[PDB]
């Protein structure tokens, strides 16, 4: 609602567990090369 | 879009974020995106008000 | 100043430092 | 003679925004001007926010911000 | 007499430098960020005391 | 020394005890840029200061004493400084040693560091003019200060003589009953600047009086800069002192040409 | 990799449960320091910002002395603390240098922030400041720096 202010990040958002993001279930035999890193924030970022 | 190409200029060396970074009045950190969105809504509400 | 002196003068501070106050 | 930018704590930003909720004091007279002069740059700030939006496969995204 | 060729160049380069210093004053004073694209200390005072 | 340099300055007001930064409501909506109230009819908007300076009590050493601060704490004069001994500015009545430090600086700005202006404010309030070295205060608004006590015509002058004597050396004190106002002239401009912000919006109640619980309901007394004194009994004294100032300067000035030659 | 315990976040290594009650005490002080305590003074408002830079320093000294000084935690724990932002990667990296042992924060050595090309004055040794004020015949005028309230970071004192 427009009357209520935007609730602060830290009193409300930061403490709660986030949720389950959208992910395909995957096949461990078909998708084994990508299944570890496909849903990273930046995939393969640390892999030299 | 393909018919009328607008080519960028090469002398555009001053970007906005980079020139603001050189100033002592801007500091840098990493926060969550949803925090950065709510900060911008509170900042933008103050700017108009 | 000597190292034994500076070791002694840094114990004058009320806190441990860097926020320990000479005052 | 260039060292890079110093990477402040996240709480240092956080208190400042909490502090400027009610600028009733006389001390905020320059900082009110800084709100008002920042309005022309706000449009750029909306772009950098929306282009960095978390995609549906991400719970939370930690972005690197530059603040006044 | 017409002005000599060495005389017009002494007056052109004095005037051209004065004009270009004025234009660079106008572009730098404008609040457009896209105007630095198109562009004194240790003074003595008190009889250099 | 014994009253001032002996102790350290004390915290006058706790920081929670400070007043709210928003003013008392005289309007419908509060304006955020200009920290005032907008859709309102009018208001007297002047109120009695809840705080006051006890000079022999609150004075003491501060941080600016060790730092060599030239300027006095404006809130110390209002009785409102919450920093106490941690404050950057001075916390004592100005002395001849202090004003001698301010001698190069007093010409353009007051003892509190605030810059003076070209001409006076219209009502003769505010900071002051650098064109005139005014050392005389106009003590006005005494009726609301006393909370409408009659008292005497001249017991009013006793309270004015009592309070302003704590704030520095006095040239003279004149009270005018028909105009219901006082004229206090100080030895130094710096004391007059200090006593002006010290005594703005104050009360003269003296606790023993019966209205001391209702010192807050009243108006408060205006301390404003004073105009020139219109009687020729005083006018001739001005050109006499201006003569004597000129003779003391020429002796100082021919010594400059002596060193110049 | 974030601060928030996400599902992409990696579970903690072995030695973390021993140091977790110490780290929570820094964490609850940072929640109370950001509490928006409305203070109308400029001298008090930044003074509360000085508490935050102190607690971020003191949490990072703690993890610094666990790993480099006393060797009390493993490297697999210590890298997990940096990726989960419990410690400052770049501030600890200055404490390993010789002149920067007791560094105040990263901001007080940035040469571009200042009007001169200088560090903050809290980098200057106290005995040097006492010597320069002695020649002037005054006490030293510096008490607390404007960036984070330091009182001297110099490794000699
Ligand atoms: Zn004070
Ligand atoms: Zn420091
Ligand atoms: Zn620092
Ligand atoms: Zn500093």
């Amino acid at each position: 609602d427009d009357d209520e202010p935007p609730l602060s990040y830290e009193q409300h958002i930061e403490n709660i567990e986030p949720l389950d993001p959208i992910n395909l279930p995957l096949d461990s035999q078909d998708d084994e090369y990508v299944k570890d890193w496909l849903y990273d924030s930046r995939p393969l970022e640390e892999d030299s | 879009n393909e018919l009328h190409p607008t080519l960028p200029t090469n002398h555009n060396k001053t970007k906005l974020l980079k020139s603001l970074k050189n100033t002592k009045y801007f500091q840098q950190t990493t926060i969550d995106w949803v925090e950065a969105g709510l900060q911008l809504c509170r900042q933008g509400h103050n700017m108009l008000n | 100043f000597t190292k034994s002196e500076l070791k002694r003068r840094r114990k004058t501070r009320k806190g441990d430092g860097p926020w320990g106050s000479w005052s | 003679l260039y060292t890079p930018k110093a990477e402040m704590p996240p709480e240092h930003l956080r208190k400042i925004i909490n502090t400027h909720s009610d600028m009733a004091s006389k001390m905020y007279n320059t900082d009110k001007k800084a709100f008002l002069g920042a309005l022309k740059y706000l449009p750029h700030a909306i772009l950098k926010l929306l282009e960095n939006m978390p995609h549906p496969w991400e719970q939370a995204k930690e972005v690197k911000v530059l603040y006044h | 007499p017409l002005p000599t060729k060495a005389e017009i160049q002494e007056c052109t380069a004095r005037t051209k430098s004065y004009i270009q210093r004025l234009v660079n004053a106008k572009l730098a004073n404008s609040n457009n960020r896209a105007s630095s694209r198109y562009v004194a200390p240790a003074n003595l005072l008190l009889n250099n005391s | 020394m014994t009253s001032w340099r002996d102790k350290s300055a004390k915290v006058q007001v706790k920081e929670s005890e400070l007043p709210s930064s928003i003013p008392a409501q005289t309007g419908l909506t509060f304006n955020i840029w200009y920290n005032k109230w907008s859709q309102g009819f009018a208001g007297n908007t002047r109120f009695v200061s809840p705080f006051a300076l006890q000079p022999q009590l609150h004075s003491g050493k501060t941080r600016g004493d060790n730092d060599g601060q030239l300027f006095f704490c404006l809130f110390f004069a209002k009785g409102m400084c919450c920093l106490g001994p941690k404050c950057e500015y001075l916390h004592h009545i100005p002395d001849e040693e202090d004003i001698g430090k301010l001698a190069l600086r007093t010409e353009v700005l007051d003892c509190f560091g605030r810059e003076k202006f070209a001409d006076y404010r219209e009502d003769m309030g505010g900071i002051g003019s650098f064109r005139k070295k005014n050392k005389t205060l106009y003590v006005g608004g005494i009726d609301g200060a006393l909370n409408s006590k009659h008292l005497k015509p001249a017991q009013i002058e006793s309270r004015i003589r009592f309070v302003f004597s704590r704030l520095g050396d006095i040239d003279r004190i004149r009270y005018v009953e028909s105009k219901n106002c006082g004229f206090v002239k100080f030895k130094y401009q710096a004391n007059a600047e200090f006593a002006k912000e010290a005594m703005s919006n104050q009360t003269l109640l003296l606790p023993s009086d019966k209205e001391w619980d209702d010192r807050r309901e009243g108006t408060g007394l205006l301390v404003k800069w004073a105009n020139e004194d219109p009687d020729p009994a005083a006018q001739k004294r001005l050109q006499e002192e201006l003569k004597l100032e000129s003779l003391n300067m020429m002796v100082h000035l021919i010594n400059n040409n002596t060193n110049s030659a | 990799m974030p601060r928030i315990k996400t599902r992409r976040s990696k579970p903690a290594p072995d030695g973390f449960e021993k140091i977790k009650p110490t780290l929570t005490d820094f964490e609850i002080q940072l929640r109370d320091a950001q509490k928006d305590k409305s203070s109308k003074l400029a001298a008090k408002s930044n003074e509360q910002l000085w508490e935050i830079m102190q607690l971020h320093h003191q949490r990072s000294r703690y993890i610094y002395t666990l790993y480099y000084k006393r060797k009390a935690i493993s490297k697999d724990l210590y890298d997990w603390l940096i990726k989960e932002k419990y410690a400052d990667k770049l501030l600890i990296a200055k404490w390993r240098k010789t002149g920067y042992e007791k560094l105040c924060c990263l901001r007080c050595i940035q040469k571009n922030e200042t009007n001169n090309g200088s560090t903050c004055i809290c980098r200057v040794p106290r005995a040097q400041l006492e010597e320069e004020a002695r020649k002037k015949g005054t006490q030293v005028s510096f008490h607390q720096c404007v960036h984070c309230g330091c009182r001297g970071c110099a490794s000699t004192d």
